[PDB]
């Protein structure tokens, strides 16, 4: 009943310990760009424990701020073998019979001229800027892009971060551009303001084109020309279905399982980078009261500045263990809500007829448009053409944030240092570049500006680590086995 | 009630809150 | 460890000045040792008691060993590769100078030691080499030449 | 150099017994089952043999 | 404390049913030959 | 699909190599040969399977799957 | 929870300790 | 100069 | 609170034993002279 099958030999005794691992850095950038803080590579069956304290101090304010700062970390773990196809490779994995004979190695950036500059991606992965002719392994690079399509990309009004699987070298680059650059080092990627009324608007009423009922165009009195049969109907209103729930829940692999069938697809399955922890927390402002004597041409005895200091603490950022190579990269970003002070509320422009009115028959309806009115009123023939589209009667669930009066930004005499509002020299379009934050609106709060190349933010991050891994307590050298 | 300290900012308050995926309007972005 | 008191602005900003609400610091710290010393002699002898203060240090020139692995699977660590002999740090980690000199070797460590470290750092603005540079906010080594293992 | 040379021959020999796929690669090397899904393999559902 | 963030829908509500498939096949082939003997999509 | 359970599974990595698999969205056409590699995918003759594991059959073609080891010796002479 | 002392300045926190003779890496240094 | 001369295994 | 400082390796593990050393050794001398009559290393 029984034979001889052969079987594993269980292999070798694998060691394993525990180690601390503390980590510090200090930072400075803006508000807005995704900043990597930190990253390791991770060996098969390691348990990664991580703990994070951070330190937050932004410019010293004109006024106490009557709007709020916001700080979002993130971590997240990404396999060598979904940034590069030819891991498998380079661990001996063969096409052909026994072992591989030609394995690349691991891909190389090149430093652009003169070296990568400050405040790129380069210079907070820890590459020393303005060092020419230094190439360095480009897999974390890489790795950044991915986690930017898989997670922060809005796939509405914008394309992917150029992102290479290949073998072959690269070159650094010292651009801004949000697409091609972001794998090449350069300047960070800028995170996509908050979901709210308008940055939630959607190009199309569906994502496709919006579905019709034939017409033909023959003539021979017309004769024949047939028509429309209630088969062809209930075609053409499935396919309206089909792309306004495309719409709504974007296309994404991961999304369209979810919308479509109501399935949750894990993100290894599908390639994604996976998504560890992560924790949100606005900053505090300590307002300070001016105890000097009134001068002339200056402001007078009692005058509040205000300086921010913030202490937050991430216990959990990471805890799993690893089965395969991989890297944790963890990042943070610097947001804030947004107030709306060039537009009038979709209301005020209600009452043709009775139809414009609210009336629960018409809750099903399609997406509406919403008018550049809405966004900024100019007073001509663009106020009636479309902005974007939302969901039918959205306006009545929302009302966006505003400013009124000297509080505004067009103003002569302006107090709008008192907040973060946005202000538009021409007709905002739902884009990419519109739909990104913008660090100019908190800049024009702050005593020493950004324009005046001062960072916005100074930062100190103290990582501690738990790494359960499967190295020996001591690397003592001298072999067990011969 | 009415004293408080040199902390006060802003009419609305925001709370901490850990991050979770999530599928809002138009797909996934963070 | 010190203590570090940061103090508010509150005079008014005035042109080419510190704004109203800048902090700066001061540093007052008590210290109490007792039992500092607890014995009997059975000799002629001196006692002398020492001070020094010190900080812990951070790196802002060099690049982790990481970021050179991959030439082949070797160069990756494996629990085979795991009780080899003392491995070189290359000057391209403490400092790196795009140059012959940065595959040159620093020093010895243990096999595989950069796995279980990662030095203290420094990004952006903060770092010395920028022309506007904030590293007056940290106590980070700053190196005109290449640093050699001495005394 | 002789230590060197002593754990690339341990490396091959353990390639050798237990197969270099990367699936294969992750047991042996590092004790660690990693699953098929997430390898892009196929997924083995059941089986019987008579 | 609570702001407005957009969040799912969750989307329409899907149909669900169990189904009995029954199939049989006849087959002829030799010793050593791997041969499919079923297919479905899922 | 066939293909690709015989590279994850059937196939013996030592002494032959995978099945061909194509990825890309391109037509393929057909074929009636035997070909244990490059007809799999082309829907031909049926893959045969690998004999039991047994003394002969577990055979492996070098002891170490690489370039046997050896210990440097230099030539120079003055 | 959020309000604290003017003795804020770093993320890290060094805790106090008795010296003991060691020896690591290298020999004894202090 | 000596070519060849090979080496010593590790079996 | 906690940082890594370096510390000992506690090194290898030293083996240890037993041994029973019988010595034998016959002497002739006068008497009042000092005699070495053992030595060894420690």
């Amino acid at each position: 009943a029984r034979v001889h099958d052969f079987s594993m030999f269980k292999g070798n005794h694998i060691p394993r310990s525990k180690i601390h691992i503390p980590h510090k850095t200090i930072r400075a950038f803006n508000v807005g760009e995704i900043i990597p803080i930190y990253q390791t590579p991770v060996y098969p069956g390691e348990h990664i424990k991580m703990d994070l304290t951070s330190l937050y101090r932004p410019s010293t304010f004109i006024v106490p701020p009557m709007d709020d700062l916001i700080v979002d970390t993130y971590a997240f773990a990404v396999p060598w073998r979904i940034v590069w196809k030819d891991l498998e490779k380079f661990f001996g994995e063969n096409s052909d019979s026994w072992d591989v004979k030609n394995a690349p190695p691991v891909p190389d950036i090149v430093a652009p001229s003169g070296g990568w500059d400050y405040g790129t991606l380069a210079d907070h992965f820890g590459i020393t800027p303005k060092v020419p002719g230094i190439r360095v392994k480009s897999l974390r690079f890489r790795a950044y892009a991915k986690i930017i399509n898989d997670w922060f990309r809005d796939q509405n009004l914008s394309s992917e971060c150029a992102l290479t699987l290949d073998s072959s070298n690269s070159q650094g680059s010292n651009g801004s551009n949000q697409v091609t650059d972001i794998q090449l080092g350069g300047k960070p990627y800028i995170a996509n303001k908050y979901h709210d009324y308008f940055t939630s608007c959607l190009p199309a009423p569906q994502k496709g084109a919006p579905t019709t009922l034939n017409v033909g165009g023959m003539a021979p009195d017309l004769s024949n020309a047939t028509g429309i049969s209630i088969s062809d109907l209930r075609l053409a209103i499935t396919y309206q279905h089909y792309k306004e729930m495309d719409a709504r829940g974007g296309t994404r692999y991961v999304e369209f399982t979810l919308n479509h069938f109501g399935v949750h697809t894990a993100d290894a399955r599908l390639q994604r980078s996976e998504f560890l922890g992560g924790h949100s927390q606005s900053l505090l402002v300590q307002s300070v009261p001016q105890t000097s004597s009134t001068v002339e041409k200056m402001t007078p005895q009692g005058n509040l500045a205000a300086f921010s200091e913030t202490m937050i603490q991430n216990n959990y950022l990471v805890n799993k263990t690893f089965t395969e190579h991989s890297y944790i990269i963890v990042l943070a970003v610097v947001r804030y809500k947004h107030t709306y002070q060039q537009g009038i509320e979709a209301d005020w422009f209600r009452g043709q007829d009775k139809f414009d009115m609210y009336d629960p028959l018409l809750a099903n309806i399609s997406e509406q448009p919403v008018k550049n009115r809405e966004i900024m009123v100019q007073g001509n023939s663009q106020d009636n053409e479309i902005f974007g589209f939302q969901e039918a009667w959205a306006d009545l669930r929302f009302k966006p944030n505003s400013v009124a009066g000297v509080m505004r930004s067009s103003h002569p005499q302006s107090l709008d240092y008192w907040h973060f509002a946005d202000h538009y020299a021409q007709l905002p379009k739902l884009s990419s570049e519109w739909l990104k934050e913008d660090y100019k609106n908190v800049d024009r709060t702050l005593a020493l500006k950004a324009s005046d190349n001062t960072p916005q933010l100074r930062v100190d991050f103290m990582f501690n680590t738990i790494a359960e891994k499967p190295m020996p307590l001591y690397s003592t050298p001298g072999l067990r086995r011969i | 009630k009415r004293h408080q300290w040199r902390l006060t900012h802003s009419a609305r308050s925001i709370k901490r809150a850990n991050i979770m995926p999530s599928n809002p309007r138009g797909g996934r972005r963070f």
